[PDB]
């Protein structure tokens, strides 16, 4: 089991974790993380970015009070830390079936809306216009629905078991893909409001998927034990399926600069929850770290470095690419 | 494995034919793997290991059957003579011999059929196992935390062989090299005082506050044996 | 075969792999296909489905020609009848009594014989008339209105709202004045509603039949029978709010208006939500078995001996009978689906199996109108959301389930205060599966309820002075252990927190931490392991 | 009299994946193969046991059912109590169509005999009674054998098991009327009619 090559100290247990996928004008890299109570935004400069910085430099910005335990964090595309027009803008979904839409100048104005419609407990939820206005969320309610900022639902998808991810996609206008719990996974068309595609994974239950934003043909997943890729439009069918962990994969994230590294999370399990980093050219992990319990798991935009949140800390791994 | 396959007729004739004529070692390797298992012979000769395990439970199941049709006594201890005998082939070799598979599978095999707690520590001390090294897997097998031993409404009967292991070694030392008895008498003070932290965290009950009882008269022996 | 062109051996395939088969094999002609590389979405599409059409007529010749008709076999003396057709046996079961008079052609149904409805020839009439006005309803609902119905059944909507947005579009729409012919029939039936209750009413050796298609079709007489009267049951509820909109064809009146409002409302909703509930539970072995067949198989099965036993039948000398043992046995087994019966296996089953979802799914679709095995649904759903890893809802749900703790059987088994009992045991689960934070949160609720236990308050801090050391928490760890009020349980935890902290290296939090009286029990500990150990020093010398 | 007047029709759902493992077996007569033969409709049938309805009978809730279609008979011994292991046997007839109603079924104290008329020949075979093949009353249900599961051991070319048709006074063309029985002193009888509008036996 690697050691973390950096570990940060946060107040109490870190449920998600999620960089900022989007370029924020900011020399550093935004990182939220949901605690208990709380959503914390922080900036995160690495050694690997710049040589005046011994290890990691790790800077809370602001603390929002949630009040309730925090499951899923999606940036919006429209988050800018540029002097003239800062603003934050995150979504965020919680235990208590509802989403938060918060938006902050960093300075004083700090406002948050809740949005209400979900008769389950939402698993997942995304940004789903580059514009930032609209948002997706999956639940256990069996639907996919979509919301602007004002908290109006502006679709629902009828889903055949539970929702457990969402992800839109990078480079294709209107085009959501849905993972459901039973193994499907499917594409949604926000214009025309109707199912373009599916994939079924051979394993059950699916648990994560993410798509790899360097090369949009790419899906990968997480299934039963099992972590699984798939390469559009070539098949319905996995082109590769391969074990993750020994007992449960949770979370599938892709590596924002390279297509053939992402990391899986087992599930918050009695074995200290195990990350492995993975190579598709290899037949085993490439990095195996342990954290003792930990649930979120995130990619850095430009460094080949994962975090995972833990029991009161932060963990980051880099790769050697 | 004549004495396993009812004793195996066939090995009359690979015992025959063994004896006839020098065999060259591919052949002998093939023929004798597949035919009966041979992995202590294997490793003397060459002079998967899973593979090999579940070949050596395969092995010991048959003995089983064959003692099925003996007395729950009389099978015991044709099993624990034959297992001796073919340890002490495969002794030098630590690859022909799973040492923590055949620990784990055999004190299945003790709470399904429901046998002694000594009997698998006395096993292992009678192979020249050292008490240290038995100690360090019966202390691993603990701390993994086996669901097993839950499922079969035995974890107490599971510290009670350790116990036994333990109360063995205390009441004959020379089992322990004179050069390591001090350092042993350590660790031993160490474990138990976790044994007693975690008995302490479970429930009351006699059975319990008889074990706790024994610990500490235990304790207090090895702290005068320090 | 004939689409691959291919002479390959058909191996007895799985059901999973002849998908899996089906699937490659028209990609693979759809690929073959499109021949441009910028083909437009609307193009991809349209070829897509002309190439799974051209399959799909393919699978129908076949279907045809192995459906060709057969002949008949009648038994002498057990009066089975069988219809044998090209490719599979059919048995002719006797229909009931409700589903006779629905399905029967209108021309048929003014030559039934009143006297076997009811010695009641009025009743018998009634009953003949609302069947054809069900049946003029069912002739005009479009296929949108049957599916906005099962899609409402489906989204737990209020399958009554629907009916009444059917019955909307059924009248915006009524271009054969079918609504007038209707009311013409309703008007010639002399009490609707006793009609309407007698079809309500009736619509409320193990070794033996143990054969995988005696199990299909006694679950597909099932499936049938609950799909039929589903139907029935939302045409008759579209029909009870016309037949309110048109009874406004008077003054509501007090005597009548009371008595109507309480007898109705309680019936209809004892009526209504009771029929949806056991419609959604008949939607929910290297053969392929449905989720009732491995019910049935399992559980339901195994209580039929009792089922025969129960009905006087303690002459082992009477003659078995078909009709009789099967209507009873599929009446008994609409209990136990319908959830009506206290057995509360089906969902605990589904727990312990590999599937899970499907339980999530029927217990979603049962508990809103379904009263019986509450308790055994919010305990499957707790276990559902456990291996979901939704801690905090399997929490809420196994609470909820502790209330049926009276007069409970199973939780009964597990003892042989209550609620310590049941969070002793679910702290054992959270251990189990390795989560130390909820455990000592779960631990800190179960000191609440241990009120004067002592004993289980001393076990219990002693399990939060154990994870909060074991997770590093050393503060924590140390106020847990000036709360445990056993003072030998809090020697052992001083000993382990001693040993645990020295070995971390962690000797400032020792030293900071104020032992009382036992400062020379901890110098004791290290002089007896300091001399008891060899030479080589360490860090307890110094 | 619960005038039962309205039946449905249950699927029984064949949903084994195993085709019950057809023990195919193909009779061969010393008959030619006549191109251009009549086309005979496809045709099934059924026999139920003596004692099917008695609660301590062997034969309690069996029966046989068969399909034929141009040269193939294909059998099936179903028991809705105890599934029977080798229940199916596909009998083909070659160069011989098995007539619409030419398969029948008579029972004995000892045995079934199946009794098959084709255009060109009649067979006989004989089964073991259920009730002579367990002498125990403890056989575990798992292992409850088909009055088929032996029926590879009968030898079907014995001439007391099969006969050829003679051409005169002979079958006429185109009928596919027949009948066959045992008799009081165990012989097999055939009839059907004969070119000259008569009953040839």
């Amino acid at each position: 089991a690697s050691n973390a090559t950096y570990t940060v100290d946060c107040e109490d247990y870190v449920h998600v974790v999620e960089f900022n996928p989007f370029d924020s004008g900011e020399a550093g890299s935004l990182l939220a993380y949901g605690g208990i109570s709380y959503v914390v935004i922080a900036s995160c400069r690495f050694q690997e970015e710049d040589s005046t910085v011994e290890g990691i430099e790790f800077k809370t910005l602001k603390t929002f009070h949630h009040g309730e335990r925090v499951v899923a964090i999606a940036w919006s595309p429209e988050t800018r830390c540029d002097a003239l027009l800062p603003l934050l803008r995150f979504a965020t979904a919680a235990g208590d079936k509802k989403i938060r839409i918060f938006t902050s100048d960093f300075q004083d104005k700090n406002e948050y809306k809740v949005i209400e419609g979900h008769s389950g407990y939402i698993n997942d939820l995304v940004f789903c216009s580059p514009e930032g206005t609209d948002i997706a969320s999956v639940g256990d309610d069996h639907t996919c629905r979509i919301w602007d900022l004002d908290g109006k639902q502006i679709a629902m998808f009828i889903l055949r078991s539970p929702g457990m991810s969402v992800a839109w996609h990078p480079e294709g206008a209107f085009k959501l893909m849905v993972a459901e719990k039973t193994g499907t996974i499917r594409f949604y068309d926000l214009t025309t409001h109707q199912a373009i595609l599916s994939l079924e994974s051979v394993q059950v239950p699916l648990m994560s998927a993410d798509w790899c934003v360097r090369n949009t043909l790419r899906i990968g997943a997480v299934a039963g034990n099992d972590w699984i890729i798939w390469e559009m439009p070539r098949s319905s069918y996995p082109q590769d399926n391969k074990p993750a962990h020994a007992d449960r994969a949770r979370m599938f994230r892709w590596s924002k600069c390279n297509e053939n590294v992402f990391a899986t999370t087992g599930y918050p399990g009695k074995m200290k929850s195990q990350i492995a980093i993975h190579h598709l050219a290899h037949p085993q992990p490439i990095l195996i770290g342990t954290a003792p319990v930990g649930s979120g798991l995130s990619w850095h935009r430009r460094l080949p470095l994962c975090v995972v949140g833990g029991y009161r800390k932060l963990f980051f791994w880099l790769t050697e690419m | 494995l004549t004495r396993q396959y009812s004793h195996h007729s066939t090995v009359g004739d690979a015992v025959s034919q063994l004896d006839s004529q020098l065999m060259d070692i591919t052949k002998m390797f093939g023929q004798y793997a597949d035919p009966f298992r041979l992995s202590e012979c294997k490793l003397a000769i060459i002079h998967d290991p899973i593979l090999v395990q579940t070949l050596w439970q395969d092995i010991i199941d048959k003995e089983l059957s064959d003692s099925m049709g003996n007395s729950s006594v009389d099978r015991m201890q044709s099993l624990h003579l034959k297992i001796t005998s073919l340890g002490k082939i495969y002794a030098s070799t630590p690859r022909y011999f799973p040492l923590e598979f055949l620990v784990k599978y055999l004190e299945q095999q003790v709470c399904n059929f429901s046998w002694d707690a000594g009997f698998v520590t006395y096993t292992m001390q009678e192979i020249n196992v050292p008490v240290p090294k038995l100690l360090e897997v019966y202390d691993h097998l603990f701390k993994a935390r086996d669901p097993w031993w839950s499922r079969m409404k035995k974890p107490l009967h599971l510290l009670e062989s350790i116990y036994i292991l333990l109360s063995g070694y205390v009441q004959e030392p020379s089992k322990v090299p004179s050069y390591e008895r001090r350092r042993f008498t350590t660790l031993c003070l160490d474990a138990i005082s976790c044994y007693l932290v975690e008995l302490q965290s479970m429930d009351p009950a006699p059975a319990l506050l008889n074990t706790v009882s024994n610990f500490k008269s235990l304790q207090a022996k090895l702290e005068r044996l320090s | 075969q004939i689409l691959r062109k291919g002479s390959g051996r058909v191996l007895d395939l799985s059901w999973e792999e002849l998908r899996k088969d089906v699937t490659l094999t028209v990609e693979n002609e759809i690929q073959n296909a499109v021949i441009d590389y910028d083909v437009s979405q609307e193009e991809f599409r349209q070829i897509n489905i002309e190439n799974w059409c051209k399959f799909y007529t393919c699978c129908l010749q076949y279907q045809e020609t192995l459906s060709r008709p057969l002949a008949l076999l009648v038994h002498p003396d057990t009066n089975m009848v069988c219809l044998l057709r090209k490719g599979f046996l059919s048995f002719l079961a006797p229909c009931s009594l409700v589903e006779h008079l629905y399905l029967v052609p209108a021309e048929h149904l003014l030559t039934v014989d009143e006297s076997v409805i009811s010695d009641d020839i009025d009743a018998a009439s009634d009953i003949v008339n609302l069947i054809q006005c069900l049946r003029m309803i069912a002739d005009y609902i479009s296929e949108d209105m049957a599916y906005l119905m099962e899609s409402a059944c489906c989204h737990l909507q209020s399958p009554e709202r629907v009916a009444e947005q059917i019955l909307e579009d059924l009248i915006a729409n009524d271009i054969d004045n079918i609504m007038e012919n209707i009311q013409n029939k309703l008007q010639d039936t002399r009490n609707p509603i006793r009609a309407i209750g007698f079809l309500l009413q009736n619509m409320d050796l193990s070794t033996l039949y143990g054969s995988i298609t005696a199990s299909s079709v006694v679950c597909q007489a099932i499936c049938k029978i609950s799909a039929t009267r589903f139907l029935i049951c939302r045409d008759l509820l579209i029909l009870q709010h016309l037949l309110l909109r048109l009874g406004d064809m008077a003054l509501i009146g007090a005597g009548q208006l009371l008595h109507s409002q309480q007898e109705l409302i309680p019936r209809a909703a004892q009526l209504l939500l009771s029929y949806y509930m056991i419609r959604w539970g008949s939607q929910c072995t290297s053969g392929i078995q449905t989720i009732v067949e491995l019910f049935f198989e399992d559980v339901a099965r195994k209580h039929f001996p009792h089922v025969f036993i129960q009905s006087g039948a303690s002459q082992l000398q009477e003659p078995l009978n078909w009709s009789d043992l099967i209507k009873r046995i599929t009446n008994y087994l609409l209990q136990l689906l319908w959830p009506s019966n206290p057995n509360f296996q089906f969902a605990e089953c589904l727990m312990r199996n590999c599937q899970y979802t499907q339980l999530q799914e029927y217990v979603r679709l049962l508990l809103p109108w379904c009263q019986v095995n509450v308790g055994s649904c919010h305990f499957m759903l707790a276990q559902c959301y456990l291996v979901a890893g939704e801690g905090h809802k399997a929490l809420d749900c196994f609470s909820q389930a502790a209330s049926e703790v009276e007069r409970e059987d199973f939780l009964e088994k597990l003892i042989r205060s209550p609620r310590l009992q049941y969070y002793n045991r679910v702290l054992r689960l959270l251990e189990d599966v390795g989560l130390p934070e909820l455990v000592i949160q779960l631990a800190t609720i179960a000191i609440g309820e241990a009120s004067d236990d002592w004993r289980s308050q001393a076990a219990l801090r002693t399990r939060i002075f154990k994870h909060h050391l074991d997770m590093g928490h050393n503060n924590q760890a140390y106020d847990a252990l000036t709360q445990i009020p056993d003072p030998s349980r809090q020697l052992d935890c001083l000993r382990q927190l001693v040993v645990v902290l020295c070995e971390r290296s962690q000797l400032q939090d020792l030293v900071e931490f104020p032992y009382v009286n036992l400062h020379n029990e901890v110098v004791g500990i290290i002089e007896s392991r300091a001399r008891a150990v060899d030479l080589m020093t360490h860090n307890y010398y110094e | 009299v619960n005038l039962e007047r309205s039946y449905m029709e249950l699927i029984g759902a064949e949903r084994e994946t195993s085709r019950r493992n057809f023990r195919d077996l193909s009779l061969r007569p010393d008959v030619n193969l006549v191109i251009g033969g009549p086309k005979y409709a496809d045709c099934a049938g059924g026999y139920c046991y003596s004692e099917s309805s008695s609660l301590l009978s062997a034969t309690r809730n069996r029966f046989l059912h068969w399909t034929s279609y141009a040269d193939t008979l294909e059998l099936v011994e179903i028991s809705l109590d105890i599934n029977l292991v080798n229940n199916a046997v596909r009998l083909r007839i070659l160069n011989c169509s098995i007539l619409p109603g030419g398969v029948h079924i008579c029972e004995t104290p000892n045995n079934i005999v199946v009794l098959i008329l084709t255009n060109q020949t009649v067979h006989r075979l004989i089964l073991p009674h259920p009730s002579r093949m367990y002498r125990s009353e403890i056989i575990s249900d798992s292992h409850i054998q088909s009055i088929f599961t032996d029926i590879g051991k009968t030898n079907f070319h014995d001439p007391s098991n099969t006969y050829v048709i003679p051409a005169i006074p002979g079958r006429a063309p185109n009928t596919t009327a027949s009948t066959a029985w045992l008799s009081s002193d165990g012989e097999a009888l055939f009839a059907l009619p004969s070119i000259s509008g008569g009953i040839l036996v």
